[PDB]
């Protein structure tokens, strides 16, 4: 029964962890991009 | 990197290639996910 409980821990643990991935994601990229919008603005 | 050195288009071009790639990574991620969820929807199911 301990089992049931964790197991279902776990999958609704799953969309918070991936969204928190994902945000991580987005600031790399976002970091990769600035440079380059930075160029384009002092044009 | 000194991006000044590039064209306005070459620099746009490069922005589309980021977003592709930031895209990608993100359905990287959304399928590892998938898959972890399954195992785990699997075992509760039982």
């Amino acid at each position: 029964s301990w089992t049931v409980e964790d197991l279902q821990k776990r999958l609704l643990a799953l969309d918070p962890m991936m969204e928190q991935e994902i945000e991580e994601i987005r600031q790399k990229y976002q970091s990769k991009r600035q440079p380059i919008l930075d160029a384009i603005e002092a044009k | 990197v000194e991006w000044d050195a590039f064209s306005i288009p070459e620099l746009q071009n490069f922005l589309t290639i980021l977003e592709k790639e930031e895209q990608d990574k993100i359905q990287q991620v959304q399928k590892k996910y998938d898959k972890f969820r399954q195992k785990l929807e699997e075992a509760l199911r039982e």
